[PDB]
Order: structure tokens, then C-alpha cells, then sequence
């Protein structure tokens, strides 16, 4: 929903959405190749 | 502000909290 939403907010006011409760599939996203850079600077996308 | 957020005589109605 976040990534894929129809109106991606402006570097103005960047829009902040919180999540909890809920199955992560961080290897799916990292899987989908759509995004052109997937840059973690403080995790192990592996291990994520 | 909300962390955390849910959304969905004749007797008695026990709880324990
Ligand atoms: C949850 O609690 C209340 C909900 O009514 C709100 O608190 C406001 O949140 C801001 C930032 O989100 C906080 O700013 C604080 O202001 C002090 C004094 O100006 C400053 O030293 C800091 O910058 C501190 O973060 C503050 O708790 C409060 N705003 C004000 C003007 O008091 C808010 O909706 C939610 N967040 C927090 C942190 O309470």
C-alpha cells in the first residue's frame, strides 16, 4: 500500500506511516525489482 | 498518538485484568 500508493507525497513533507502488528515480508520487497536502489545502511537485508 | 489501535437481572460478565 505504501509503496504502490497512487499519490507518492512530496519531499516537502515527506509522510510517515506506522506499522505494527503485522507479518514483514522484507525479503518479498527486496525480491520485487521494480525499485531501482534498495540501500540498507544499518540492516542485513538477509537478516532482515 | 496511537500506537497500538483495534477496531472491530440475567447475566454476569467476569474479567480479570
Ligand atoms: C502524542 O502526544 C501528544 C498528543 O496530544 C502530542 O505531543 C506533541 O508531540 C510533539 C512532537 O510530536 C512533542 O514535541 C515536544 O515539544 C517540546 C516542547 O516544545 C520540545 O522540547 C520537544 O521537541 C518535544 O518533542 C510534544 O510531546 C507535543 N507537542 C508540544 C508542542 O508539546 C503528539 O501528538 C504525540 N507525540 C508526543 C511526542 O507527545
Amino acid at each position: 500500500e505504501v509503496f504502490n500508493a497512487t499519490r507518492f507525497a512530496s519531499v516537502y513533507a515527506w509522510n510517515r506511516k506506522r506499522i505494527s502488528n503485522c507479518v514483514a515480508d522484507y525479503s518479498v520487497l527486496y525480491n520485487s525489482a521494480s525499485f531501482s536502489t534498495f540501500k540498507c545502511y544499518g540492516v542485513s537485508p538477509t537478516k532482515l | 498518538n496511537c500506537t497500538f489501535e483495534y477496531v472491530s437481572f440475567k447475566n454476569l460478565r467476569e474479567f480479570v485484568f
